[PDB]
């Protein structure tokens, strides 16, 4: 197996992966557009 | 090709015998140790 | 027993599936309405204690 | 290398907002668990494999009561990925002698004291 | 009419003598004999050192763990030398000569009897960290044209930032980090050990908090 | 499949916890009742025990805390005992 420290991005653990996709920044989302209101 | 040799001396099992509060007999080796800690 | 009635019995498999499109419309209703007043009437379950 | 997570103190502090989310009352706590087995012991260390044996969790997805003490509280700490851990309330008291046969557990955890099966 | 308004001036800066880059040396004048094992740690995670700006307001930011070895200081020497203006700017190094000792065996050689030689001297650069900090009496748009220009070869991913647009986008990461809206963080996930997840993650994971996976770091990870 | 079936308090299974599953499945022709179900009788012995349990936890976690209230006041009560033992008479003239 490879180093923990690579040169082409390590493919992670597949519950490692989940991790990381159910964790994102998710932005706040406005009411109404703001351009859209006056 | 291996200029290094002679590390291969094992392990003194040195260290504390009897923690704080284990009961002990007189002449029980409370802990084992070089260079006084 | 579903599909025995679905084979033997179609009469008896259209009324049951009446009865499942009325709970969902019944059920579409209170999520327009989340209630208020009747909460429908082939919903309130029988309650056994 | 891989070795027992210790948990720092701050994670199981309440907050009011947790308390209006859940149900809980931080003064009057409640004095017993329905612990349940959720996930399996297998893929997991040693460690939580005999915590899951003494707890009483062999069978999974199978009720089991205890105490709310820092001891018991400690061993549930150490396997809560593996568990559901909801409080026994009790709607009735707890069961007297003349009970004991007729009870029942009815998730959403109300050890009801009288069980017919007759409708309301 | 258009409104003109007041240029930023410049009587408060004063260039030093020497304002081009030293001279970089391929090797230590003092070899080193005794050969290090290979810490691999030290390009890994976010630089603790030669973070903030001392002189200069304007640096190349590392965003990546890399190993610079002698080639790259020549290139970042020459073009920074070449391009700037040396009555208005002056550039500073803010990383060590290349000390760290990497061994190659002899080329077409069985594995095994020993670890190599000596051959050439890097140095590990991690994540955040300031490579070269400029500053002078000049505007930051020309000196981020040439520091982009330097930053594109690097072996790891740079920018060329300022003092505003360093804070601004420490600002906006944190804000980034205080507007998120869904509950589960990589944080809180990992270091309250839900879900077991300890299991494929590192120790490192709970100081490193998601946003750095080997060498490389992801800067909209939160 | 039930997870509605959670929210009315009714054991998402239907074949367990129910009148569907706890009745009895038949009886005599003239009227007799049967005889108990095997499975209705190990769920009723475990539903029992289950039920002792509780009980028991619940006495004793109540019995360990009348007894420390017992141990503190025992406690203040010989210190209190304690602080009064005065006969002075040095600096009293
Ligand atoms: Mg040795
Ligand atoms: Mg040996
Ligand atoms: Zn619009």
């Amino acid at each position: 197996g490879s180093k923990a420290v690579t040169r082409h991005r390590r493919v992670m653990h597949f519950q490692r992966q989940k991790l990381m996709a159910v964790t994102e920044y998710i932005p706040p989302k406005p009411a109404i557009h703001p351009s859209c209101l006056p | 090709s291996s200029k290094n040799l002679g590390g291969k001396s094992s392990g003194r099992r040195q260290g504390i015998k009897k923690m704080e509060g284990h009961y002990v007999h007189a002449g029980n080796i409370i802990a084992t140790q070089r260079h006084f800690r | 027993v579903l599909a025995d009635l679905a084979i033997y019995e179609p009469k008896t498999f259209k009324s049951l599936a009446a009865l499942a499109s009325r709970r969902r419309h019944e059920g579409f209703a209170a999520a327009l309405g989340d209630g208020k007043e009747p909460e429908g009437i082939f919903s309130r379950v029988v309650q056994y204690h | 290398k891989f070795t027992r997570s210790r948990i720092p103190e701050k994670v199981f502090q309440a907050s009011p907002e947790d308390h209006e989310k859940y149900g809980g009352d931080p003064q009057n706590p409640h004095k017993l668990h329905i612990v349940t087995r959720i996930k399996s012991t297998r893929r997991r260390p040693y460690w939580e494999k005999d915590i899951i044996k003494m707890l009483g969790l062999e069978k999974a997805h199978t009720p089991q009561v205890h105490k709310n003490i820092p001891s018991v509280n400690a061993k549930l700490k150490v396997v809560k990925h593996l568990i559901r851990i909801k409080p026994l309330k009790l709607p009735q008291g707890l069961p007297a002698e003349e009970n004991m046969s007729n009870t029942c557990l009815k998730s959403t955890g109300e050890l009801v004291v009288q069980w017919h099966l007759k409708p309301v | 009419v258009k409104t003109l308004l007041p240029v930023p001036s410049f009587e408060d800066v004063s260039i030093p003598e020497k304002p081009k880059l030293r001279f970089i040396e391929r090797a230590p004048l003092v070899p080193k004999v005794r050969r290090e094992p290979k810490n691999l740690s030290d390009i890994r995670g976010p630089s603790t050192e030669a973070t903030e700006f001392t002189e200069g307001n304007f640096a190349i930011l590392a965003l990546g763990g890399g190993y610079l070895h002698w080639g790259h200081f020549e290139m970042m020497r020459l073009t920074i030398n070449r391009s700037m203006d040396p009555k208005n700017m002056f550039a500073i190094w803010r990383v060590p000569a290349p000390f760290k000792p990497i061994t190659r065996k002899s080329v077409g050689h069985r594995m095994g009897g020993g670890k190599g030689a000596i051959d050439h001297y890097v140095t590990p650069v991690k994540a955040g960290r300031l490579v070269v900090e400029m500053g002078g009496r000049c505007e930051f748009e020309e000196v981020q044209g040439f520091l982009d220009q330097v930053a594109h070869k690097l072996p790891f991913a740079a920018k060329a930032v300022s003092r505003g647009t360093l804070e601004k986008m420490r600002k906006d990461q944190e804000e980034r980090e205080r507007n998120n809206q869904n509950p589960w963080t990589f944080e809180r996930i990992a270091t309250a050990n839900m879900l077991g997840i300890r299991k494929v993650l590192s120790p490192y994971d709970l100081t490193h908090k998601g946003k750095y996976w080997g060498k490389f770091y992801m800067p909209k990870r939160v | 499949g039930g997870q509605w079936r959670l929210q009315q308090g009714l054991a998402a299974n239907p074949s367990g916890y129910g009148p569907l599953t706890e009745l009895p499945d038949w009886s005599y022709a003239d009227g007799r009742p049967a005889p108990p179900m095997k499975g209705q009788l190990r769920r009723k012995a475990e539903r029992e025990t289950f039920a002792r349990r509780v009980v028991l936890l619940s006495q004793e976690m109540d019995a360990g805390l009348q007894a420390w209230q017992l141990r503190q006041q025992k406690l203040q009560e010989e210190q209190r005992k304690q602080e009064n033992a005065l006969k002075p008479k040095g600096a009293s003239l």
